[PDB]
RNA sequence: AAGUGUAGUAUCUGUUCUUAUCAGUUUAAUAUCUGAU
RNA sequence: AUGAUGUCAUACUUAUCCUGUCCCUUUU
C-alpha cells in the first residue's frame, strides 16, 4: 500500500493539512464532528508517525472505504510535502 | 493456584517493598500453595502496593498480618525468582459466597 | 492498506514473552537461530568458556567478543 | 454392522501391499501386519530381500534393492590389508597390499 | 567415590578490574575479579610490591564489575555482577576485613 | 454420620454379594482398586449398583451363545 | 599446525623409543578445513637428544591422538580408530575401527581396552582383541561431555573434564560384557559429578605429599591447581555433609547464587563434597562457628581439626 | 508443650476425641488439628497413632479427608520415618481406592515433609511408586506424579539418581494425556526432574517429541520444552546436539569443535 | 517342514523355559504351548516353528533328547 | 509436496528408525536427524492408540502389594494382619527396624534412562543373550545332571549345529566350566 | 532409642580416632626414612 | 532521548567526564576508527587507528581497542587505550570553548596484550593481561615533552598513520605479578632427583610460554 | 437414620453410519464436515 | 469385539471454600 512507505511529520507543516482533512472528514462522516478532527490531528503529531495506526483509527472513525480513501489522501500529500524543499504539496502553490 | 486455576500472578517487575498475608491465609505459600519448608521472602511490585494497594494481602487479597515467604520447594526450582505474584484477578471465588 | 491483521492479542492467552520459549509450529530454522544464538551469548557469559574458545586462535578475548557479537544477526541464514 | 466399529477401528480402509505378494489390506494396521507378515516373509525371501528394520514397510519392489545395497556395508567389512612388510626399501619402502603380503609369503 | 574438593592454588587470572578508594582512606586500592574469586590489593607506593590483601571466593561466574561512589563520600561501593539475577552491591570492612553485603536485590532467573 | 455411611456401604457390599452368589454370576469379579468388574460385559461399575446393574443392557449372553455353540457344533 | 605427540618404543623395534607427533596443514577454526593429515616418525636418539623425522606416513582427517596398544601405535584419524605398526616407509595400518561418532578427542590406553573420548559424545570403552585384531564398542555412556582431558581411574573407572566446565567420573559395573562379537547396548553410570567452576584441561591425580594418600590432582584454565581425594570413612562423609548442609545457610555467598545451583550448573552433583565452602568456618564469624558446632554436636575447633586432617592426610 | 501431665490412656482419647474434629467446615481448624495430632505423636508414640490414623475408611473424599495424610506425614515428622514407612507401605496393600490413594498422597506429604531425611527412603519408595504408576486410576495416578514432585524437589544433591530415573521410567507416558489435575501433576514433576534428574536427561527424554508430526503430540514436547527452558537457560548450549549443516544454513556450532 | 512338536513333559515346562532350551540346541523362532485356560496347567506338548528348515531338521534330529521335567522330550516334524 | 516414505528411508542415514507417520510432518529431515541420536527416547505407543493409555489393565486380576524383603523381614505385615483380625499394642522393637531401614535396605533393579513404560510391559519377559550353552539352572535341574550337556554328544553324531556356526562346544572343539557349558 | 546410636557413635568415633594415630604413627615413621 | 547511527560497528565506549570537569561526550571505538559524537549540536570527530611501521601482519586484519582507561585530573584528563597489538596510545580530548575540537593521539608504549588497564593515583599503572604474568609499571612520563609525534583527528590523511614502536619510553616496570594462567597440560612427578614431586606445567599463549617446574615452598 | 458452595475428571443405562463415487477443509493418517453424479 | 454421542444418576482431586462486604459510586 501507499502507507507502507516510511514519512515523517515532522518535516512537514500542519495548517496546509488542515482544512483539506476537515473537508474530507465532513464529505465521508457527513456531518460536522470535532473528536475526528482532532483526532486525526493529533495523530500526525509524533516526529515519525506510522500509517498502519491511523489507518486502524480511520477504519475505526470512517466505514472502512472512505477510511482508505482517507489514508490514500493523506499519505501522499504528506509524502509529497515532506519531498518538497519548502516542505508543502503542489496544492499549497496553486490557491 | 491449586486451588483456583483461573487465577492471573500479576507477574510484574519486583521492587523493594515487603509484602503480607491475610490472618486467615497465614502460613500458606504464595507460590507452591504448601504449608511447610519456607526458603524466601516475598517481594511485592512497585505498582502493586500503593496507598490502597498496601497491606493487602498477597494471595487472600484481604488485609495482612503476617509477612510470608516463599515455599523452599518453590525456591529450589528457580521459580521464587519470577515476576510479582500479586492476585491481580478475582473470580471463580468468593463470587457467590455473599449472596449466600 | 487493506490487510486486516491485528496481532496484538485475544483473551490474555499463554502467550510466551520470555525470548526463545519456543512454540508448536517452530520450524527448524527457527530453533537453530535460537540454539545458535544461546550458545553464543553462552560463549560470551562464561569466562573460563571465553578463555577455553580464544585460546586456539591468536586473537585477543576483545577480538572473540567482536567477532561474537558480529555473527548474532542472522548467523545460520536468510530463511 | 458395526459400522461404528468398522470406521473407528480403521476398517474400510484400502492398502496395497506390492511387497506382501501384491496383496490387499482393509485398514491402517492390516497394512502394517501384511507388510510384517508371513506371505510378505515368503515374498522378500522368494524375492532375495532379507528382513530389516527400514527394509520392513517398503512397497516398491525398486526401492528395496537400494536399501539392501546401501545397508549392505555402507562402510564396514574392512579389517586391515596394509601389512605387506616390503622389506626391499626398508627406509622408505613399505607400501603393499595383503594379497601381495599373501603372495609374497607363497611365491618369495 | 564420595570425594572431597580441594583447592591448592587460587586463580590468578584476572577478569575484571576497578580502581578506587574502595578501603575509605587515602590509600588507592585495586579490585580483581578473576573467574570465580574476588581479590582486593593495595601495593606498596614506595616499596612497588603487590600484595593481595584480601582473597574472597565469590562462588559465582562474575560476569561484570564497576564501581560506585556517592555524592560526598569518601569510600567506594563494589557492584558485583553476576550469572545469577542477583544485583549485589557490597562495601568494604577493613576493621574486619571482610567483604560486606550493603545491598542485594533480586533481578530474574539464574543461568 | 460417617461411620454410619462405613456400615451402610459394609452391609451395601454384603447384600450386593449376597445378590451375586444366589444369581450365580460368573461376571462380577472384585477390582484390586475396591471395584466391580463385569467381564461377561467386559466393563467397569464404580459402586455394587452398577455392577449388579449389568443385566438390562448390553446383553452379552447372546455373545456369549457364539463362543457356546463355537466350543460344541451340536445343539 | 600440531596437534598431539607422544613417545614409545615398538614392538617389531627394539629400545629405539620413537616419538610420534601427528600435525595437519591447511586447518581452519570455521568449518570447512582438513586438507590432509602427516604424522612425522620422529627418531629420538643418541642417549635421548636427537630427534630425526625419517617416515611420515599421511593421515586422513585431522589426527588429534596418538598412543601405545600391545606395541602398536593406536592413532585416532577423524572418527576412525586406526591401531597402526611402525613400517619401513609409513604406520602400516593393522587394524581400523570405524565406529567413531564425530571425531576422537582423547585416547586411554588401559592394558586390554581403551577408552575414546569424542568432541560431542562422551567415552567410550571398546575391548581391542588381539587374537582376531578387532576393536569392538564394549559400551558407551549416557549424558554427553565435550570432553577435552581425561584419566583412567581404574580397571574400569574413567575421569573426564567438559568444554562447559564439568568434570564427571564414570564407573563400568561389574555385568559389563567385556567380551562381544538408545545407541549402543551396553551403558554405564555417572559415579560422580561435580562443577570445577573453570574450565579443567589436565587431571593425573596420583601421589602428592609423600606419605599421603593418592588424589587427582586437576588444572584450571585460570589459572588453578586443586585436589580431589576421597573420604575413607562413612562417618567422616556424614560430617563433611552437615558441614556442608549448615554452611550453605550460615555463610552463603556474595554473589547471591545457591551453592546447589552454583555446583550444578552444567549438569548435577553427585557425591562431591565442596571444601572451598567448607574452609570458611575458619573465617565464619563466631556465632555462626557455635551454631555450626552446635548442629554438629561437636566444638567449633574439633571442625577446624576435621578440616586440617583431610588437608594434611591427602595434600602438602 | 507439657507432654507430660498427660497419660498415654489419656493422650490416646484425645487422639480418638480429634480424629472427629476433622469433619469441620474451617481450613485453620484442620492445620490446628494436624498440629495436635503430631504432638500427641511425640509425646505418647508412633505406633498407637498410626494405628488410629490407618483406620481412616474417609467416608467422604473431601471435607478434610486427606487431613489423615498430612497427620501420618506430620507424625514421620515428628518421630522416626522408620516405623512409619513400612506401617504405611502395608496399609497400602488394602483394595480400596480410596485406601490406596490416601497411601500415595500420605507418602507424598511425608516425603515433602522430610525433605533431606528422605536419603535413605529412596530404594526403599520406589517398587511401590513404580507399581502405583500404571495406570489403574487417575487419582493413583496423580498421587504418583505428585509423590515423584516431592521426591524430586525432596533429593536436591543428596544422590538419588537411580531412583529418579527409575521413576521416570514410568513418569514418561504420563506425558499423554487429557485429565486437568494429572497434566498439573505432570508438570510439576517434570519440573523437578529437570531440577533434580538434571535437564541433560529432561531434554534427552524429550528431544524426539520436539519435531513430531501430530498437533497434540507437538503440543505437549513443546509445552515440555518451554517448561524444560524457562530455567536452565545456559545448560541447553551443551544438550543441544549437533545437527548436519544444510546447504543455506550453517547449524553446526565449529567453535564447540574447536580442539585446544 | 520348518514347524516341529515337541512332546512328553510336566506341568514344570512352561514357554520360556523351553524357550532356553530350544535356544540351546537352536534358535526357536516362534515357541507355543497351548495352556488349558479351564485348569491353568501345562498341556505337556507345543509347537515350534523355526527361523527356516535347516535348524528345525536339525533340532527335531540331534535335539530330540532333552527331557523335561524327569520324563523324555521328544521332536517329531510338523 | 509430501516425500515418499521410500524417499525418507533412502535418503536417511538411520532408516531403521523411520515411520508412516513421518512423511506427512513438517520437517522429515529434522525428526530422522533427531530420532537417530545417541541418547534419544523415543515418543510412546500411545500416539495412535485409542484408549488412553489406561484403559488396558480391565479383567487383569492383579495382587494387592508385593512387598519387599526388608519390610519383609520386619514383620509389620503380620502384625497388621493380627490386629485386622482381632479388630475385624505389639511393640516388636525399634532397633530392629532402625538397622533394617538403615543396615538392611537393599538396592532395588532400577530401569536406565530410556526405559519408556510400554501398555502392558508386562507380557515381556525378555532375555539378554541365551547363546549355545547358556541357560537357566531350572533347565539342568529339571534335567538332574551333575556338575557337558548331554546334547553336546549329539553335536558330534550328528555334525555341528547349522544356526550357530561360531559355537564351540565341551571336550572337542573348546578345551566347560560350572553351568556354563558353550563358547 | 536415638541414645543407643549416639553411644555407638561415639564409640566408632573413638575407633576411628585410633586408627587415624595410628595412621598419623605410620605415615610419620615413613617420613623418617 | 538520543538515538545516534554510527559508520560501522563498534567494540567499546568510553566516557568522557563532563560537568565541571571536561565535556559530555562517548568515544566509541570501532574497526580501525574512533569516534567522539557527543550530545547535542556537538559533532562527530573522527581519528583512525595506528598501524605499525612496515608490519608484518595482515593487511586485512582491522584494529580494535582492546581496553582504555582514562587518567581524570583537576587541571586535563587523557586516555590511555591499548590496540590489539598492545600498543598503548595516549588519547587527548581536543576541546572547544563548548564543543569538542579534536582528538589528539600519540604512540604512549608497547604493552602486552592487554585485558583491563587501571591508572591509579601516584602515577601506577596496572595492566592485567588476557594471559601470563599481571604487570605494574611507573607512569614516568606524561605523554608530552618527547620527540613522539601527536596525530590529531584534524591532521588529514588518504591513508592511516604509520606508528614508530619503540620501548618502554614513558613507564617503568615495578613489579610483575606471576599468576600462572592458561596451564594447557600438567605432570606431577618426580621429574627432578628429589622425593618431593614437582609439577611440570604448561602455560602461556606463543611468546608468552612457560613451562614451570611448580614445588611446594617457599622461595 | 442430615451437610454448603466453587472448577474438572470416569465408569454405568437409551439411539446412529454396508451409500457407490468425485473435489475441498481437517487429520500424522483415518474419521467427521462441506458441495456435485 | 476397543469407540463416538450426550439428558440423567454415581466416586474422586485440587490440605478448594462461610461473616464477605459497600474504605471509597456520592455524576444531576
Amino acid at each position: 500500500e501507499c502507507l507502507e512507505k516510511k514519512v515523517d511529520m515532522s518535516k512537514v507543516n500542519l495548517e496546509v493539512i488542515k482544512p483539506w482533512i476537515t473537508k474530507r472528514v465532513t464529505e465521508i462522516l457527513g456531518f460536522e464532528d470535532d473528536v475526528v478532527i482532532e483526532f486525526i490531528f493529533n495523530q500526525l503529531e509524533v516526529k515519525n508517525p506510522d500509517s498502519k495506526m491511523m489507518q486502524i483509527n480511520l477504519t475505526g472513525f470512517l466505514n472502512g472505504k472512505n477510511a482508505r480513501e482517507f489514508m490514500g489522501e493523506l499519505w501522499p500529500l504528506l509524502l509529497s510535502a515532506q519531498e518538497n524543499i519548502a516542505g508543502i504539496p503542489s496544492a499549497f502553490l496553486e490557491l | 493456584a491449586k486451588h483456583h486455576p483461573d487465577l492471573i500472578f500479576c507477574r510484574k517487575q519486583a521492587g523493594v517493598a515487603i509484602g503480607r498475608l491475610c490472618e486467615k491465609c497465614d502460613g500458606k505459600c504464595v507460590i507452591c500453595d504448601s504449608y511447610v519448608r519456607p526458603c524466601t521472602l516475598v517481594r511485592i511490585c512497585d505498582e502493586c502496593n500503593y496507598g490502597s494497594y498496601q497491606g493487602r494481602c498477597v494471595i487472600c487479597g484481604g488485609p495482612g498480618v503476617s509477612d510470608a515467604y516463599y515455599c523452599k520447594e518453590c525456591t529450589i526450582q528457580e521459580k521464587d525468582r519470577d515476576g510479582c505474584p500479586k492476585i491481580v484477578n478475582l473470580g471463580s471465588s468468593k463470587t457467590d459466597l455473599f449472596y449466600e | 492498506m487493506t490487510d486486516r491483521y491485528t496481532i496484538h492479542s485475544q483473551l490474555e492467552h499463554l502467550q510466551s514473552k520470555y525470548i526463545g520459549t519456543g512454540h508448536a509450529d517452530t520450524t527448524k530454522w527457527e530453533w537453530l537461530v535460537n540454539q545458535h544464538r544461546d550458545s553464543y551469548c553462552s560463549y560470551m557469559g562464561h569466562f573460563d568458556l571465553l578463555n577455553y574458545f580464544a585460546i586456539a586462535e591468536n586473537e585477543s578475548k576483545a577480538r572473540v567478543r567482536f567477532n561474537l557479537m558480529e555473527k548474532m544477526l542472522q548467523p545460520c541464514g536468510p530463511p | 454392522i458395526p459400522y461404528w466399529l468398522y470406521k473407528l477401528h480403521g476398517l474400510n480402509i484400502n492398502y496395497n501391499c506390492e511387497i506382501c505378494g501384491n496383496y490387499t489390506y482393509r485398514g491402517p494396521k492390516a497394512f502394517q501386519r501384511h507388510f510384517a507378515e508371513w506371505r510378505h516373509a515368503h515374498g522378500m525371501r522368494c524375492l532375495g530381500i532379507p528382513n530389516t528394520a527400514h527394509f520392513a514397510n517398503v512397497t516398491q519392489i525398486e526401492d528395496a534393492v537400494s536399501l539392501w545395497a546401501k545397508l549392505k556395508l555402507q562402510k564396514a567389512s574392512e579389517r586391515w590389508q596394509p601389512d605387506t612388510e616390503e622389506e626391499y626399501e626398508d627406509s622408505s619402502g613399505n607400501v603393499v597390499n595383503k594379497k601381495t603380503y599373501e603372495d609374497l609369503k607363497r611365491q618369495g | 567415590m564420595f570425594l572431597y574438593n580441594l583447592t591448592l592454588q587460587r586463580a590468578t587470572g584476572i577478569s575484571f578490574a576497578i580502581h578506587g578508594n574502595f578501603s575509605g582512606t587515602k590509600q588507592q586500592e585495586i579490585v580483581v575479579s578473576r573467574g570465580k574469586i574476588l581479590e582486593l590489593l593495595r601495593p606498596d607506593p614506595n616499596t612497588g610490591k603487590v600484595h593481595t590483601l584480601l582473597t574472597v571466593e565469590v562462588f559465582g561466574v562474575i560476569r561484570s564489575l564497576m564501581a560506585f561512589r556517592l555524592t560526598g563520600g569518601t569510600k567506594d561501593y563494589i557492584v558485583v555482577g553476576s550469572d545469577s539475577g542477583r544485583i549485589v552491591i557490597l562495601e568494604y570492612q577493613p576493621s574486619k576485613n571482610m567483604f560486606e553485603k550493603i545491598h542485594q536485590e533480586t533481578f530474574g532467573k539464574s543461568g | 454420620s460417617s461411620e454410619s455411611n462405613r456400615d451402610r456401604r459394609e452391609r451395601l457390599r454384603q447384600l450386593a454379594l449376597e445378590t451375586i452368589d444366589i444369581n450365580k454370576d460368573p461376571y462380577f469379579m472384585k477390582n484390586h482398586l475396591g471395584s466391580y468388574e463385569c467381564k461377561l460385559c467386559l466393563t467397569l461399575h464404580n459402586n455394587e449398583g452398577s455392577y449388579l446393574a449389568h443385566t438390562q443392557g448390553k446383553k452379552h449372553q447372546t455373545n456369549l451363545a457364539r463362543r457356546a455353540a463355537k466350543e460344541a457344533k451340536e445343539a | 599446525a600440531a596437534f598431539s605427540v607422544a613417545v614409545c618404543r615398538f614392538s617389531n623395534t627394539g629400545e629405539d623409543w620413537y616419538v610420534l607427533v601427528g600435525v595437519a596443514k591447511d586447518l581452519i577454526l570455521n568449518p570447512r578445513s582438513v586438507a590432509g593429515g602427516f604424522v612425522y616418525t620422529y627418531k629420538l636418539v643418541n642417549n635421548g637428544e636427537k630427534l630425526e623425522f625419517l617416515h611420515k606416513t599421511p593421515v586422513e582427517e585431522v589426527p588429534a591422538a596418538i598412543a601405545p596398544f600391545q606395541g602398536r601405535v593406536l592413532i585416532g584419524v577423524g572418527k576412525l580408530l586406526r591401531v597402526y605398526d611402525l613400517g619401513k616407509k609409513k604406520l602400516l595400518r593393522k587394524c581400523e575401527n570405524k565406529h567413531i561418532a564425530n571425531y576422537i578427542s582423547g585416547i586411554q590406553t588401559i592394558g586390554h581396552r581403551v577408552i575414546v573420548s569424542d568432541v560431542q559424545e562422551s567415552f567410550i570403552w571398546v575391548r581391542y582383541k588381539r587374537n582376531e585384531n578387532q576393536l569392538i564398542i564394549f559400551a558407551d555412556d549416557t549424558y554427553p561431555r565435550w570432553v577435552t582431558t581425561a584419566s583412567l581411574l581404574d580397571y574400569d573407572t574413567v575421569a573426564g573434564a567438559d568444554k562447559f566446565g564439568n568434570i564427571c567420573v564414570v564407573r563400568l559395573p561389574p555385568n559389563t560384557n567385556d567380551e562381544v562379537d538408545n545407541g549402543a547396548s551396553q551403558k554405564a553410570e555417572v559415579i560422580m559429578n561435580y562443577h570445577v567452576g573453570e574450565t579443567v584441561l589436565s587431571l593425573q591425580k596420583t601421589t602428592l605429599i609423600p606419605g599421603g594418600s593418592e588424589s587427582l590432582v586437576y588444572t584450571t584454565l585460570s589459572g588453578g591447581i586443586g585436589i580431589l581425594v576421597p573420604f575413607t570413612s562413612h562417618e567422616d562423609h556424614d560430617f563433611f555433609q552437615h558441614v556442608e548442609m549448615h554452611l550453605r545457610s550460615e555463610h552463603p555467598p556474595l554473589c547471591g547464587r545457591d551453592h546447589l545451583s552454583f555446583r550444578s550448573y552444567y549438569f548435577p552433583v553427585k557425591n562431591v563434597i565442596d571444601g572451598d565452602l567448607c574452609e570458611q568456618f575458619n573465617s565464619m564469624e563466631p556465632n555462626k562457628q557455635k551454631n555450626v558446632s552446635e548442629e554438629l554436636d561437636r566444638t567449633p575447633p574439633e571442625v577446624s581439626k576435621k578440616l586440617e586432617d583431610i588437608r594434611t592426610r591427602y595434600a602438602f | 508443650r507439657g507432654a507430660e501431665y498427660v497419660s498415654a490412656r489419656e493422650w490416646m482419647r484425645i487422639c480418638f476425641e480429634l480424629l472427629e474434629l476433622l469433619k469441620a467446615h474451617k481450613k485453620a481448624i484442620r492445620r490446628a488439628t494436624v498440629n495436635t495430632f503430631g504432638y500427641i505423636a511425640k509425646a505418647i508414640g508412633p505406633h498407637d497413632v498410626l494405628a488410629t490414623l490407618l483406620n481412616n475408611l474417609k467416608v467422604q473424599e473431601r471435607q478434610n479427608r486427606v487431613c489423615t495424610t498430612v497427620a501420618i506425614a506430620i507424625v514421620a515428622e515428628t518421630c522416626s520415618p522408620f516405623t512409619v514407612l513400612p506401617a504405611l507401605m502395608n496399609e497400602y496393600r488394602v483394595p480400596e481406592l480410596n485406601v490406596q490413594n490416601g497411601v500415595l498422597k500420605s507418602l507424598s506429604f511425608l516425603f515433602e515433609y522430610i525433605g533431606e531425611m528422605g536419603k535413605d527412603y529412596i530404594y526403599a519408595v520406589t517398587p511401590l511408586l513404580e507399581d502405583a504408576l500404571m495406570d489403574r486410576d487417575l487419582v493413583h495416578r496423580q498421587t504418583a506424579s505428585a509423590v515423584v514432585q516431592h521426591m524430586s524437589l525432596g533429593v536436591y544433591g543428596f544422590g538419588c539418581e537411580d531412583s529418579l530415573n527409575h521413576l521416570l521410567n514410568y513418569v514418561w507416558p504420563n506425558v499423554f494425556e487429557t485429565s486437568p489435575h494429572v497434566i498439573q501433576a505432570v508438570m510439576g514433576a517434570l519440573e523437578g526432574l529437570r531440577v533434580a534428574i538434571g535437564p541433560c536427561r529432561m531434554l534427552q527424554y524429550c528431544l524426539q517429541g520436539l519435531f513430531h508430526p501430530a498437533r497434540k503430540v507437538r503440543d505437549v514436547y513443546w509445552k515440555i520444552y518451554n517448561s524444560i527452558y524457562i530455567g536452565s537457560q545456559d545448560a541447553l548450549i551443551a544438550h543441544y546436539p549437533r545437527i548436519y549443516n544444510d546447504d543455506k544454513n550453517t547449524y553446526i556450532r565449529y567453535e564447540l569443535d574447536y580442539i585446544l | 517342514d520348518a514347524t516341529v512338536y515337541v512332546g512328553g513333559l510336566d506341568e514344570k515346562v512352561s514357554e520360556p523355559l523351553l524357550w532356553e532350551l530350544f535356544l540351546q540346541a537352536g534358535p526357536v523362532v516362534n515357541t507355543h504351548m497351548p495352556k488349558d485356560r479351564v485348569t491353568g496347567q501345562h498341556q505337556g506338548y507345543g509347537f515350534v516353528e523355526f527361523l527356516s528348515e535347516e535348524d528345525a531338521d536339525y533340532a527335531i534330529k540331534i535335539m530330540n533328547m532333552i527331557k523335561l521335567y524327569g520324563k523324555p522330550i521328544r521332536v517329531n516334524k510338523a | 509436496n509430501r516425500f515418499t516414505v521410500a524417499e525418507l528411508k533412502q535418503l536417511v542415514a538411520r532408516p531403521d528408525v523411520v515411520e508412516m507417520h513421518d512423511v506427512t510432518a513438517q520437517d522429515p529431515k529434522l525428526l530422522v536427524h533427531l530420532k537417530a541420536t545417541r541418547n534419544s527416547v523415543p515418543v510412546p505407543r500411545h500416539w495412535c492408540f485409542k484408549r488412553k493409555y489406561l484403559q488396558g489393565k480391565r479383567g487383569i486380576e492383579k495382587p494387592p502389594f508385593e512387598l519387599p524383603d526388608f519390610i519383609k523381614r520386619t514383620g509389620i505385615q503380620e502384625m497388621r494382619e493380627a490386629l485386622q483380625e482381632k479388630e475385624e499394642k505389639i511393640d516388636i522393637d525399634y532397633q530392629k527396624l532402625h538397622d533394617a531401614f538403615f543396615k538392611w535396605q537393599t538396592k532395588p533393579k532400577l530401569t536406565i534412562h530410556g526405559d519408556l513404560y510400554y501398555e502392558g510391559k508386562e507380557f515381556e519377559t525378555r532375555l539378554k543373550e541365551k547363546k549355545p550353552g547358556d541357560l537357566s539352572d531350572e533347565l539342568r535341574i529339571s534335567l538332574g545332571m551333575p556338575v557337558p550337556p548331554p546334547w553336546l554328544i549329539a553335536m558330534q553324531r550328528y555334525g555341528p549345529p547349522p544356526s550357530y556356526p561360531n559355537l564351540k562346544i565341551p571336550g572337542l572343539n573348546s578345551p566347560l566350566y560350572g553351568d556354563v557349558f558353550g563358547t | 532409642e536415638t541414645i543407643r546410636r549416639q553411644l555407638e557413635l561415639e564409640k566408632k568415633k573413638k575407633q576411628d580416632l585410633d586408627d587415624e594415630e595410628k595412621t598419623a604413627k605410620f605415615i610419620e615413621e615413613q617420613v623418617r626414612r | 532521548k538520543y538515538s545516534e547511527p554510527l559508520e560501522e560497528h563498534g567494540n567499546f565506549l568510553i566516557t568522557v567526564p563532563g560537568g565541571s570537569d571536561g565535556p559530555s561526550g562517548v568515544l566509541i571505538c570501532s574497526e580501525n576508527y574512533i569516534t567522539y559524537k557527543n550530545f547535542g549540536d556537538q559533532p562527530d570527530i573522527r581519528c583512525p587507528i595506528p598501524r605499525r611501521r612496515n608490519d608484518l601482519d595482515d593487511p586485512e586484519r582491522g584494529m580494535i581497542f582492546v581496553c582504555s582507561a582514562t587518567h581524570k585530573t583537576k587541571s586535563m584528563f587523557f586516555f590511555l587505550a591499548q590496540t590489539e597489538q598492545g600498543d598503548i596510545f595516549k588519547i587527548t580530548l581536543e576541546t572547544d570553548e563548548d564543543m569538542v575540537t579534536e582528538i589528539r593521539l600519540k604512540y604512549f608504549d608497547t604493552v602486552p596484550v592487554a585485558a583491563a588497564m587501571c591508572v591509579l593515583k601516584t602515577g601506577f599503572l596496572f595492566v592485567a593481561s588476557e594471559f601470563g604474568n599481571h604487570y605494574l609499571y611507573q607512569i614516568a612520563h606524561l605523554g608530552d615533552d618527547d620527540e613522539e609525534p601527536e596525530f590529531s583527528s584534524a591532521m588529514p590523511l588518504e591513508d592511516t598513520f604509520f606508528f614508530q614502536p619503540r620501548p618502554l619510553k614513558n613507564l617503568v616496570l615495578v613489579d610483575e605479578l606471576d599468576s600462572l594462567s592458561p596451564i594447557l597440560f600438567c605432570q606431577i612427578a618426580d621429574l627432578a632427583n628429589e622425593d618431593t614431586p614437582q609439577l611440570y606445567v604448561a602455560c602461556g599463549r606463543g611468546p608468552r610460554s612457560s613451562l614451570r617446574v611448580l614445588r611446594h615452598g617457599l622461595e
